Protein backbone atom coordinates (compact mmCIF):
# COMPACT_ATOMS: atom_id res chain seq x y z
CA UNK A 1 0.00 0.00 0.00
CA UNK A 2 1.66 3.18 -1.30
CA UNK A 3 0.18 6.05 0.70
CA UNK A 4 -0.09 9.73 -0.09
CA UNK A 5 3.35 11.34 -0.29
CA UNK A 6 5.70 13.69 -2.11
CA UNK A 7 7.25 12.26 -5.29
CA UNK A 8 9.90 13.75 -7.54
CA UNK A 9 8.78 15.74 -10.63
CA UNK A 10 11.50 17.48 -12.68
CA UNK A 11 10.45 20.53 -14.77
CA UNK A 12 12.77 21.32 -17.68
CA UNK A 13 11.82 24.39 -19.60
CA UNK A 14 13.31 23.09 -22.87
CA UNK A 15 11.16 19.91 -22.86
CA UNK A 16 8.19 22.22 -22.29
CA UNK A 17 9.13 24.19 -25.40
CA UNK A 18 9.77 27.27 -23.26
CA UNK A 19 13.51 27.81 -23.92
CA UNK A 20 12.67 30.46 -26.51
CA UNK A 21 11.40 32.75 -23.69
CA UNK A 22 12.70 31.63 -20.28
CA UNK A 23 16.24 32.71 -19.63
CA UNK A 24 16.68 31.20 -16.18
CA UNK A 25 16.54 28.80 -14.66
CA UNK A 26 16.78 25.97 -17.22
CA UNK A 27 15.08 23.51 -14.87
CA UNK A 28 13.83 23.01 -11.31
CA UNK A 29 12.24 20.27 -9.12
CA UNK A 30 8.56 20.87 -8.54
CA UNK A 31 7.67 17.51 -7.01
CA UNK A 32 4.19 16.06 -7.07
CA UNK A 33 1.77 14.32 -4.70
CA UNK A 34 0.42 10.83 -5.30
CA UNK A 35 -0.95 7.85 -3.34
CA UNK A 36 -3.84 6.35 -1.42
CA UNK A 37 -5.75 8.34 1.15
CA UNK A 38 -7.21 5.57 3.29
CA UNK A 39 -8.52 5.21 6.81
CA UNK A 40 -6.76 6.18 8.97
CA UNK A 41 -5.21 9.46 7.85
CA UNK A 42 -1.99 9.96 9.79
CA UNK A 43 -0.80 13.28 11.17
CA UNK A 44 1.56 14.47 8.42
CA UNK A 45 -1.38 14.14 6.05
CA UNK A 46 -3.05 16.95 8.03
CA UNK A 47 -6.62 16.27 6.96
CA UNK A 48 -9.54 18.74 7.23
CA UNK A 49 -12.52 17.47 9.17
CA UNK A 50 -14.20 17.11 5.78
CA UNK A 51 -11.42 14.87 4.50
CA UNK A 52 -11.85 12.79 7.65
CA UNK A 53 -15.63 12.47 7.28
CA UNK A 54 -15.46 11.68 3.55
CA UNK A 55 -12.68 9.16 4.04
CA UNK A 56 -14.76 7.45 6.79
CA UNK A 57 -17.79 7.32 4.53
CA UNK A 58 -15.71 5.98 1.68
CA UNK A 59 -14.41 3.35 4.08
CA UNK A 60 -18.05 2.38 4.80
CA UNK A 61 -19.37 2.31 1.22
CA UNK A 62 -16.76 3.03 -1.54
CA UNK A 63 -19.50 2.61 -4.21
CA UNK A 64 -21.31 5.60 -2.76
CA UNK A 65 -18.49 7.87 -1.59
CA UNK A 66 -15.18 8.22 -3.42
CA UNK A 67 -11.78 8.53 -1.64
CA UNK A 68 -10.30 11.88 -0.71
CA UNK A 69 -7.32 12.94 -2.78
CA UNK A 70 -3.57 13.32 -2.23
CA UNK A 71 -2.56 16.96 -3.08
CA UNK A 72 -0.01 19.68 -2.21
CA UNK A 73 -0.79 21.39 1.08
CA UNK A 74 2.37 23.48 1.40
CA UNK A 75 4.46 24.96 -1.37
CA UNK A 76 7.32 27.34 -2.00
CA UNK A 77 8.27 29.98 -4.72
CA UNK A 78 10.63 29.93 -7.73
CA UNK A 79 11.82 33.13 -9.48
CA UNK A 80 12.00 33.03 -13.25
CA UNK A 81 13.79 35.40 -15.60
CA UNK A 82 12.07 35.54 -18.94
CA UNK A 83 11.41 37.68 -22.02
CA UNK A 84 7.92 37.41 -23.68
CA UNK A 85 7.35 41.20 -23.57
CA UNK A 86 8.08 42.07 -27.14
CA UNK A 87 11.44 40.93 -25.66
CA UNK A 88 11.69 43.36 -22.71
CA UNK A 89 13.48 41.35 -19.95
CA UNK A 90 11.54 40.65 -16.73
CA UNK A 91 12.08 39.08 -13.26
CA UNK A 92 9.11 37.52 -11.53
CA UNK A 93 8.66 35.46 -8.38
CA UNK A 94 6.02 32.74 -8.83
CA UNK A 95 4.41 31.37 -5.67
CA UNK A 96 3.44 27.74 -5.23
CA UNK A 97 5.94 26.24 -7.65
CA UNK A 98 7.55 23.50 -5.54
CA UNK A 99 5.63 21.04 -3.40
CA UNK A 100 7.03 21.02 0.18
CA UNK A 101 4.27 18.76 1.63
CA UNK A 102 1.33 16.52 0.61
CA UNK A 103 -1.91 15.63 2.42
CA UNK A 104 -5.38 14.27 1.83
CA UNK A 105 -8.22 16.68 1.10
CA UNK B 1 -6.95 20.85 23.85
CA UNK B 2 -3.96 20.54 21.52
CA UNK B 3 -0.72 18.96 22.72
CA UNK B 4 2.34 21.14 22.14
CA UNK B 5 4.32 17.89 21.68
CA UNK B 6 3.49 14.15 21.44
CA UNK B 7 5.85 11.30 20.52
CA UNK B 8 4.34 8.07 19.13
CA UNK B 9 5.49 4.80 17.61
CA UNK B 10 4.62 4.24 13.89
CA UNK B 11 4.35 1.31 11.46
CA UNK B 12 2.71 1.51 8.04
CA UNK B 13 1.83 5.16 8.78
CA UNK B 14 5.25 6.71 9.50
CA UNK B 15 5.98 10.16 8.02
CA UNK B 16 8.89 10.36 5.51
CA UNK B 17 10.99 11.90 8.30
CA UNK B 18 10.38 9.23 11.01
CA UNK B 19 13.37 8.27 13.19
CA UNK B 20 13.56 5.10 15.31
CA UNK B 21 10.16 4.35 13.82
CA UNK B 22 8.60 7.31 15.70
CA UNK B 23 6.64 10.41 14.74
CA UNK B 24 5.71 13.71 16.38
CA UNK B 25 2.32 15.35 16.58
CA UNK B 26 -0.15 17.43 18.54
CA UNK B 27 -3.07 15.00 18.72
CA UNK B 28 -2.90 11.28 19.49
CA UNK B 29 -0.92 8.10 18.95
CA UNK B 30 -3.05 5.27 17.50
CA UNK B 31 -2.89 1.53 16.99
CA UNK B 32 -5.15 -0.26 14.52
CA UNK B 33 -5.80 -3.86 13.61
CA UNK B 34 -7.60 -4.39 10.31
CA UNK B 35 -8.79 -7.53 8.59
CA UNK B 36 -7.76 -8.41 5.02
CA UNK B 37 -9.53 -10.36 2.26
CA UNK B 38 -8.54 -13.93 3.20
CA UNK B 39 -9.24 -12.76 6.75
CA UNK B 40 -5.57 -11.96 7.26
CA UNK B 41 -4.99 -9.04 9.61
CA UNK B 42 -2.41 -6.32 9.95
CA UNK B 43 -1.67 -4.14 12.91
CA UNK B 44 -0.37 -0.63 12.08
CA UNK B 45 0.26 2.49 14.18
CA UNK B 46 1.29 6.12 13.98
CA UNK B 47 0.53 9.74 14.84
CA UNK B 48 -2.78 11.46 14.53
CA UNK B 49 -3.19 15.21 14.06
CA UNK B 50 -5.49 16.77 16.73
CA UNK B 51 -7.98 18.20 14.21
CA UNK B 52 -10.12 15.34 12.93
CA UNK B 53 -9.06 12.98 15.75
CA UNK B 54 -12.37 12.97 17.53
CA UNK B 55 -13.88 11.59 14.32
CA UNK B 56 -11.02 9.14 13.50
CA UNK B 57 -10.58 7.74 17.02
CA UNK B 58 -14.23 6.77 17.50
CA UNK B 59 -15.06 4.04 15.09
CA UNK B 60 -17.81 3.67 12.53
CA UNK B 61 -19.44 0.28 13.21
CA UNK B 62 -20.31 0.42 9.51
CA UNK B 63 -16.78 0.10 7.94
CA UNK B 64 -16.80 -2.40 5.02
CA UNK B 65 -13.76 -4.13 6.57
CA UNK B 66 -13.89 -5.04 10.26
CA UNK B 67 -11.30 -3.03 12.30
CA UNK B 68 -10.46 -1.43 15.66
CA UNK B 69 -8.56 1.72 16.32
CA UNK B 70 -7.42 2.96 19.75
CA UNK B 71 -6.06 6.45 20.63
CA UNK B 72 -4.05 7.67 23.65
CA UNK B 73 -2.37 10.94 24.71
CA UNK B 74 1.08 10.26 26.25
CA UNK B 75 4.52 9.68 24.72
CA UNK B 76 5.01 6.26 23.09
CA UNK B 77 1.63 5.08 24.45
CA UNK B 78 0.91 3.17 21.19
CA UNK B 79 3.95 0.90 21.29
CA UNK B 80 2.71 -2.35 22.72
CA UNK B 81 -0.93 -1.67 21.76
CA UNK B 82 -3.20 -4.56 20.91
CA UNK B 83 -6.73 -3.66 19.91
CA UNK B 84 -8.84 -6.66 18.97
CA UNK B 85 -11.66 -6.87 16.44
CA UNK B 86 -15.35 -6.34 17.36
CA UNK B 87 -16.82 -9.70 18.25
CA UNK B 88 -17.81 -11.21 14.82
Amino acid sequence: KARCSRKALHVNFKDMGWDDWIIAPLEYEAFHCEGLCEFPLASHLEPTNHAVIQTLMNSMDPESTPPTCCVPTRLSPISILFIDSANNVVYKQYEDMVVESCGCR
Amino acid sequence: DTLPFLKCYCSGHCPDDAINNTCITNGHCFAIIEEDDQGETTLASGCMKYEGSDFQCKDSPKAQLRRTIECCRTNLCNQYLQPTLPPV
